[PDB]
């Protein structure tokens, strides 16, 4: 569509040219070439607030986006016709895919995620620490298609994950298994964050060892 | 103490050949 | 009972029997055998590494 | 700290498998090899397509693209190969586009994994690149069952 081509340029022009250069080429030591990142790219970047960038340092973070639905789409058709690359899934009526991308299999997704992201995601996608600075975020917010995306375009330093390495029925499971480990409940009372031992042992000392001195306190004597 | 089977090369390195591989398990 | 030599030779190689620790999957064990490199599935049982 | 000169984000390379170069006054993005394969080699003979994209840095005049030229095999330059005074020249349509075309001849075979040098001539500028091969949208082949061992 030339209508659709036109406003992701003229949205382009006043929001990612400093960084990425008019052409779509990159602008050196400021922002990378964009020639065939894809409409998938521009999608989770986008949708998720990270781009446009605001300063150079670690790592850029997500933030609210700055950019709605159709302007997103404008921005990724626009950066699409310049170099092609993967795009966004979508639905029958051309909306971007949410609930068609939750796949069946959440075992094989489970087993799928600790072999390849929990590495960096941790065991239940709550994120985890990378070399200076840099660090894999909590998956808790991300939706199916910014899941699937993330995957597919291989964001700042997560590896790329082609629909070759994991097609997209694997990718599916893994945003099934991703999206019920962020909606279940803890079984056992408070989850305390699902990080395990260190938020365990802040809670023995600042909860029950609190409570055993304050009740030792209170039955025994001073002096 | 640094390993002393470890060190840099300069040497290019060549393209490694097709496998063909031998019978016999 | 419970003192083991761990460099026993025990693992079946392409040149004899070697201690556990010289040894890994990608050790050949004949002269030409081909090893893939394969990828895991994530499905158990079916198939859990293909080429 | 991290704010620094020395910046992780502001170097970081696009995630594409094509290659970025700088001929003169041109930039070359997301140049990469399309040619379908189906054993360790694709072989001699067969014509597959350089695919890239030229950016006129300049914004003043105009250039133009000659001798596209490869020890792999020749290639043909179809089209209108100038590229505007600061606009782009799509040579090639990539996997996901929905006409200046390189059609490389090969003459040795090559397989994906490796690199393959291809030098662009500009009427100003002239560099040689160091081009991988790419499937680019194309699903995983299928691979045939094995069986009990
Ligand atoms: C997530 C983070 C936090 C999690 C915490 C969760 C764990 C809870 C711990 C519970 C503590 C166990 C205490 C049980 C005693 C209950 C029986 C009782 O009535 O005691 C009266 C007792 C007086 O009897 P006593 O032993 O003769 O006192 C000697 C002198 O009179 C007093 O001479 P003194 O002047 O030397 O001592 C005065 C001292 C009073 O404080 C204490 O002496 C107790 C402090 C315990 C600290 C434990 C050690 C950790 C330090 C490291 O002054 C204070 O420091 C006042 C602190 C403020 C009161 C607490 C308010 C908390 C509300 C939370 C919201 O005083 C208290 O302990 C009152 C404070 C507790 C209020 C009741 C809260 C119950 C419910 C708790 C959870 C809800
Ligand atoms: C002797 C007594 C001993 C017993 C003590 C018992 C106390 C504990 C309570 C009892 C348990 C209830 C019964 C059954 C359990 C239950 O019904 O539970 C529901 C759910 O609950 C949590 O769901 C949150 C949402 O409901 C979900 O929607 C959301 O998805 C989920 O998100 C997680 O998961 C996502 C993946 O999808 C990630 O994306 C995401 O990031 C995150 O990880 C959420 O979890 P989370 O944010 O962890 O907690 C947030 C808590 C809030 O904090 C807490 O109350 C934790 C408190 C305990 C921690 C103690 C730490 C101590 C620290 C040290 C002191 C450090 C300081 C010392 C150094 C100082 C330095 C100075 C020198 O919510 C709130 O109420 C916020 C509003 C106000 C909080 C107040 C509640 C009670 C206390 C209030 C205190 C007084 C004033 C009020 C405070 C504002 C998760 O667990 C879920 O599994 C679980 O299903
Ligand atoms: C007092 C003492 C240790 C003297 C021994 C001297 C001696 C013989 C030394 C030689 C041995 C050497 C070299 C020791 C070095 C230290 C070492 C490596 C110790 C090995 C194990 C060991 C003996 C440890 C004992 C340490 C110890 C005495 C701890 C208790 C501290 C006290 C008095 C706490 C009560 C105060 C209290 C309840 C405070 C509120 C709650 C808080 C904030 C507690 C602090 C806290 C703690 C203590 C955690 O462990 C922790 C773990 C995970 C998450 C969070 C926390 C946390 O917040
Ligand atoms: C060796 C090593 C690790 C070094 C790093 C140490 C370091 C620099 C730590 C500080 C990190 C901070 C606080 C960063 C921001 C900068 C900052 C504000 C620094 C302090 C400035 C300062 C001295 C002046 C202000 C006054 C002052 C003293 C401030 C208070 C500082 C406080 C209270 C911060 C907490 C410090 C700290 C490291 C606590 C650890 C807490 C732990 C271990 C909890 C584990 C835990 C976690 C992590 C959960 O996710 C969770 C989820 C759900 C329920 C429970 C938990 C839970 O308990
Ligand atoms: C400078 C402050 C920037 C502005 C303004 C915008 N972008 Fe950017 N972008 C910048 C950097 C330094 C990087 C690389 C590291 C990173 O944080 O990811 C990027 C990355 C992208 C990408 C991903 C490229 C990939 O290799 O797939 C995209 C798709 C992207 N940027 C798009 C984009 C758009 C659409 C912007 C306008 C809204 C935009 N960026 C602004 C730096 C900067
Ligand atoms: C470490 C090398 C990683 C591995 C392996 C995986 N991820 Fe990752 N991921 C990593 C980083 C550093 C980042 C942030 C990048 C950014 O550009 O800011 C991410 C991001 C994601 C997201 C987006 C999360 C959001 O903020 O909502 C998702 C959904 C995500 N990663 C998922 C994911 C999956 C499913 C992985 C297994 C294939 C995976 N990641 C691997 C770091 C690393
Ligand atoms: C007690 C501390 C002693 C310091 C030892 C330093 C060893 C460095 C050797 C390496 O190489
Ligand atoms: C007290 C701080 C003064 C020094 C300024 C250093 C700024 C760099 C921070 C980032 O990285």
């Amino acid at each position: 569509q030339s209508a659709l081509l036109r406003t992701g340029k003229q949205l382009f022009e006043t929001s990612c040219v400093s960084c990425h250069g008019a052409n779509l080429q990159g602008v050196p030591d400021r922002g990378p070439s964009l020639i065939g990142t894809g409409e998938a790219a521009v999608y989770f970047q986008v949708s998720t607030g990270r781009m446009p960038a605001m300063r150079g340092e670690a790592q850029a973070p997500s933030k609210p986006p700055h950019f709605d639905e159709s302007q997103i789409d404008a921005l990724g058709a626009y950066v699409q016709a310049n170099g092609g690359g993967p795009t966004v899934p979508r639905d029958d009526h051309g909306a971007v895919a949410q609930e068609s991308l939750i796949g069946g299999d959440v075992a094989r997704g489970g087993d799928l995620f600790r072999l390849n992201c929990a590495s960096c995601h941790n065991f239940t996608g709550k994120g985890g620490a990378l070399s200076s600075g840099k660090y894999a975020p909590d998956l808790g917010d991300a939706n199916p298609a910014q899941i699937y995306t993330a995957m597919l375009t291989g964001p700042q330093n997560m590896p790329k994950f082609s629909d070759r390495q994991l097609t997209p029925d694997e990718k599916r499971d893994i945003v099934a298994y991703v999206r019920e480990s962020a909606e279940t409940p803890s079984y056992g009372g408070y989850g305390l964050g699902g990080f395990g031992p260190a938020p365990e042992g802040m809670a023995m000392w600042i909860i029950g060892m609190v409570a055993a001195i304050g009740v030792a306190m209170w039955i025994g004597s001073r002096a | 103490c640094s390993p002393p089977g470890e060190t840099a090369s300069s040497e290019p390195g060549t393209t490694p050949a097709i496998w063909t591989g031998s019978p016999s398990p | 009972g419970l003192i083991k030599n761990p460099w026993k030779p025990v693992v079946p190689t392409a040149e004899g029997k070697k201690a556990v620790l010289w040894t890994s999957g990608w050790t050949p064990r004949f002269k030409g055998e081909t090893i893939y490199l394969a990828r895991a599935t994530g499905r158990p049982g079916e198939s859990p590494f293909v080429k | 700290c991290s704010a620094g000169q020395i910046s992780q984000t502001t170097t970081q390379e696009p995630a594409v498998n094509g290659v970025n170069a700088q001929a003169g006054q041109v930039s070359l993005r997301n140049v990469h090899l399309r040619a379908p394969q189906q054993t360790d080699y694709v072989e001699p003979g067969t014509t597959v397509e350089l695919l890239f994209v030229a950016a006129n840095d300049s914004t003043e005049g105009s250039n133009k693209l000659k001798s596209i030229t490869s020890d792999v095999g020749e290639v043909t330059l179809t089209g209108d190969s100038t590229v505007p005074a600061d606009g782009v020249l799509i040579v090639g349509e990539p996997d996901g586009q929905i006409a200046v075309t390189a059609e490389v001849e090969l003459t040795k075979p090559i397989t994906n994994g490796l690199l393959y040098d291809f030098t662009f001539t500009f009427e100003d500028g002239e560099t040689t690149v160091a081009v991988p091969i790419s499937a680019g949208e194309q699903p995983r082949r299928p691979v045939p069952p094995a069986g009990p061992g």
